[PDB]
């Protein structure tokens, strides 16, 4: 039932900007420290980037800069502005919702993903 | 009620049964705090560890410490959560404060003497007074649900607990060791009961 | 008119609204100046922020410290503009202090007690009196126009501006945290008001 | 109407040197921090440089010595002077103008640009 | 009994008969110990070496600190074995001091005054009396089996062994060469034979 | 007759986790610094990682976090969980047990290993 | 005549006119000779620059002190030039000292107190009389054919000649700032003009 | 008429030594800052290393080592001993000689180069 | 006989010529002894030097520190040759102190005022008394046979030999500049000639 | 005359160990500091590793830990044990004795290598 939304996706030339959303039912993602997973094709699960529920975020080396998670309280509507896209961003982004910063590898509730297509 | 002063709580395993139950005499819900702890571990660069944790009935970890593996310090408030970016974690002793308050929901996280930048956290939120303050677990009850993985298996001591944000020179004055008075939970006075395989034996840290 | 010595403004949330407008005495256009401001904040590494900011009603930015996110302290006077190149920033509280000169355009931006080599800026020209200094937004018109992305999120002191460059061993002094006199605006006797969810605490850093 | 001149371009063998223009109308690029953008074939539309009102520049890691933009504000002809011209700066550059430093995403006013050919 | 102090056992070439059989009047299982010693060795970057050997007739390295190649210092107790991650060793004399206990199985591996972080070890387990200590041989029995790849080619000394876990004080104090009573061997009381091409002449190290 | 056990292998997807197993006859590697070694095709017979006796263990540079080795001294069953498997990470997996931590090379009792296939 | 000390020359931008004509009583030839000075530019990694400059009648650049990009100091006496090697170059005033001698064209150039290696320059050669010392620009003639890629955009103060090779604890003193007697060319006695829009105020090395 | 010598090339296998001439008409050397460039098929300009008028010399991280320069003032004919020609050095090498040190850019006299092969 | 105090040895050209041949009053061959000198050169970088020669008329090395381009110290005694490997190389003076003897073959050779463990070389050996110690030029005969590529092009003092291993208490205070015996040959105390193009003035180091 | 030996080569798997050896007539490398060349194909003549009279070896960067120089005095067989032999280290080695370490370059007495097959 949870249900991560999993839209602003889309092909988009490299080194661009996308807005890649992050909806949740009810206010879970309050809880959850949500995080943003790189599900490149051949690839792994790995997060591209996550932020904590007071607000701090972290990005992967491979993507420091590259892109901003924030948290969108209003609506549970988590947002992540991607810039610089380069073509290796270029996969189905994963925005999974574990508990705690600390339980990076537990998933609990699961989605659907979010194309990207980095031309 | 021990005095724990030149002297560390010994967490030499892995496990979900070695910790140690901190009283506190916290009787009213804490709307500001400040917890001072040295510790010291090598787990930084094999997983996490729970650096500090307080639980209620409600929340789980009302206010924990943690190492975020690959990240740094984790640090959170009625289980919202903020995380202090470590760019580099060295093997050798050091020591934490942070310092919530229920107004600002400012975090003076003092590491190694040195300040991270306060951050925002839980404002205006109160910090559950019953508490079952415990090191080497992140609970995920009160004093329950303890996991290997998120335990730490290093040491730690030093641990102070203040009702009051204490002031970036009292906060120093912590590191260096002088008197102070951790009204909440204090070393020097530490009213404590150890379960598991946690001994106790002189801190490492200077 | 209050002391703000050894306490610092709380800014601990992005937003445009965070805030903190600083009255300042001055009447006549400066054709000489010198702010030093003993600031922390992490952003470096995510993106930059308005370290210090100062319109008027002909130009939003007369004079702005701002962090170039990954190139360092881009310090502007009456719009035009020119930047410092920060090598490494590192998480760590900084003492800045630029003196922009409306004659030789000079400009001294002592960095954490250390010079950055003079270069000129808008040489031979008038900072407007009238001035609505605002700490926590790159302000696009007199103390409006705040963006979150452009906004400071850590904290900031020691916010004193001079009406004449000062010497560099005043400089070093004022890193030193001796007596200054901040004729255009002092911490020590600073005068403002706070807009949005900036608090005000003790300062961090030394 | 801004139009900002994209030309001093062309071909040059590898590691050479070509001045690439930077022309406005009336005197913009005076409030303008303007910046060269390589938009190489397949690559993104990332800064080569950037120069800052005052005269101060910055050239992007990949850049460094590579190039040397300054601002001609005699006619508000920025010129950028390519030297060491290796394969990967062959491409597009625009030379774009953004009004502050801080704000390097933003561009406003767009040109054409100027190829650029290592050979 | 020859006291050692400002001197230090030459240990120039890899071989299995370069070592020196260090006596103790040790008479009662070690439930406890600490042993101290200032070495120096290139060895670092091109293979492991035998720190310090400590053999008994049943385990043959009943207590050895070695070099693990390419991963810092293997220190054993009883044959079991736990290993202390060195980052990157500097070519220069260190000062190691390790302090397995028979009860917690604690190990405050102190290096170079610097402390490694306690990790438990052989847990209430008896160290044999008895025992063939040697230097540059990680022995395969007691007192032989000699190898010259698992042989120290710098030099040592300062070896001190005390019956109980020293104070981490009192490891700071071994460090700065102060006095001390290594009830079990004493570097500067110490009883032992050389056999090989060992030397002994004045130490490098402070 | 030692017989390291050789099991917890086969395919998962890249970055995924899988928990390779290592059980020994008797007792034997409680004396006994056992190792997993990568026996990649046309690779070395290089370790991907050792555990001490203790219980302290290492992890090459190319693994480093990778992977988590523990000894389960319960049945001799030292455990090995496989975390962010890369596609180099694809071997057969040698889980060899050497006596003490300082000597690597020699390996004494060996087995069959476990395939590991990332995709 | 003008004593400069706690004062440098303001070189905020490129140009070819930016310079400084320093006067000297020079009337011999020098056989041998050393310049001091204090200088700091970020140009260091975007250009070279003329960090000082010596003309003659015969040689444009009979003593010059310039910034190789890419490769550190390139000093050069009489037309022939030597080079020393900077392995990195950091943002931060620099106190360089060179020290040609016409006998074994020695040349002990002793940067930021330390020293650089002695190296042959220009043996047995006299150096003229008559100069045109400018700053900021790579003279091509006797103080004209100036050029901005070649000229310093930062700030030189500290500028001391002898006619003869100082002691290197005499170039340590000229770099500790105490009392010294430049006959040749002296920053505390200093004779000299500007030209173009090269200022002077207050230096900001220590 | 300048004319710079480029001789000592020609074919030598991997990280071989080859002696490259470089003789002057008159003295001129003995002003001019002399310097190696490598101008490689594809590839640019570039100074593979270059020597002062006093007789300090330089070159090029790519070069470290690899090569050394020597001023020959007997004859003018500064010299340039290779040592460990990996196949990048394969190139022809113009030995120029611009004035100073500084103004490694500007060139004067230019010559016709030495074939260099790295086999 | 002349003191060297305070001065060295200006080697500033490579060349087969530039050389020093220093006397000594030796006459028993030397069993034991230590050399050590403050010299400093860029040549690390670059290629290869004699940072000091002793020859025989049976060896042409019999005593020879010498830079190992790309690998730090060989030093050699009586032909047979060791090598300190020096990780990375600064540009800056270094004081070397090197100890063979002929009974362990030991070599303390103190680097920098640092210490480079002890490894054996040439053990039980005799140090032909006869010398024609020479610096700047690995010799290949006994004074003569010297090679530019070989050659020390930087500076060298402080030059003593004693015929006893020093204790490292010793080759620190001769690190430190205090007063020493060098018998075999000392610096203070120096007899020697000179040859080529070597000068001799004020010794950059401290 | 001098004929140093070369032998202890062949084929082994990569990562593995191989004894190569280095006889010498008479008692030579007793003054020659003796070193191992890798003659890789379309490589270079470069050492992989040296050792002093005295006793102390290196090994360069490429190699460190790789292999082990040892100096076997009792008859002139230095010998080299090959450990992790990476595929680069597929190559002819040249086991070649010149007489001082400063004098890496010269190699006076020649012979003829030994073969490794790195599979």
């Amino acid at each position: 039932h949870v249900q991560l939304v999993e839209s602003g996706g889309g092909l988009v030339q490299a080194g661009g900007s996308l807005r890649l959303s992050c909806a949740a039912s009810r206010d879970i993602f309050s809880r959850y420290t949500v995080g943003w997973y790189r599900q490149a094709p051949g690839k792994q699960r790995d997060l591209v980037a996550l932020i904590t529920n007071g607000g701090s975020t972290h990005y992967v080396d491979s993507v420091k800069g590259r892109f901003t998670i924030s948290r969108d309280n209003a609506k549970n509507t988590v947002y992540l502005q991607m810039n610089s896209l380069k073509s290796e961003d270029t996969a189905i982004y994963y925005c999974n919702a574990f508990r705690a910063s600390f339980d990076r590898t537990p998933l609990y509730s699961w989605g659907q993903g979010t194309l990207v297509t980095v031309s | 009620q021990t005095d724990m002063s030149r002297k560390a709580f010994v967490f030499p395993k892995e496990s979900d049964t070695s910790y140690v139950s901190l009283k506190a005499p916290l009787t009213k819900p804490l709307k500001a705090f400040t917890v001072c702890l040295h510790f010291y571990t090598e787990l930084s660069s094999t997983r996490g560890y729970s650096i500090f944790s307080y639980a209620t009935k409600r929340q789980d970890n009302e206010i924990l410490i943690f190492w975020s593996k690959d990240i740094g310090y984790s640090f959170t408030v009625g289980g919202s959560e903020i995380l202090f970016e470590v760019p580099e974690v060295t093997v050798a002793p050091v020591h934490i404060c942070t310092s919530w308050e229920s107004a600002s929901g400012i975090v003076e996280f003092w590491v190694d003497g040195k300040p991270r930048v306060r951050k925002s956290l839980k404002k205006g939120y109160t910090v559950g007074a019953e508490a079952s303050i415990i090191l080497g677990q992140e609970q995920d009850s009160f004093g329950g649900n303890f996991e290997g993985s998120q335990s730490l298996v290093g040491d730690i001591g030093n641990v102070n607990m203040w009702d009051f944000v204490l002031s970036p020179d009292e906060i120093n004055t912590i590191y260096l060791g002088g008197p102070f008075s951790p009204n909440v939970l204090n070393w020097r006075a530490l009213k404590y009961e150890v379960q598991g395989e946690v001994f106790t034996k002189p801190q490492l840290w200077p």
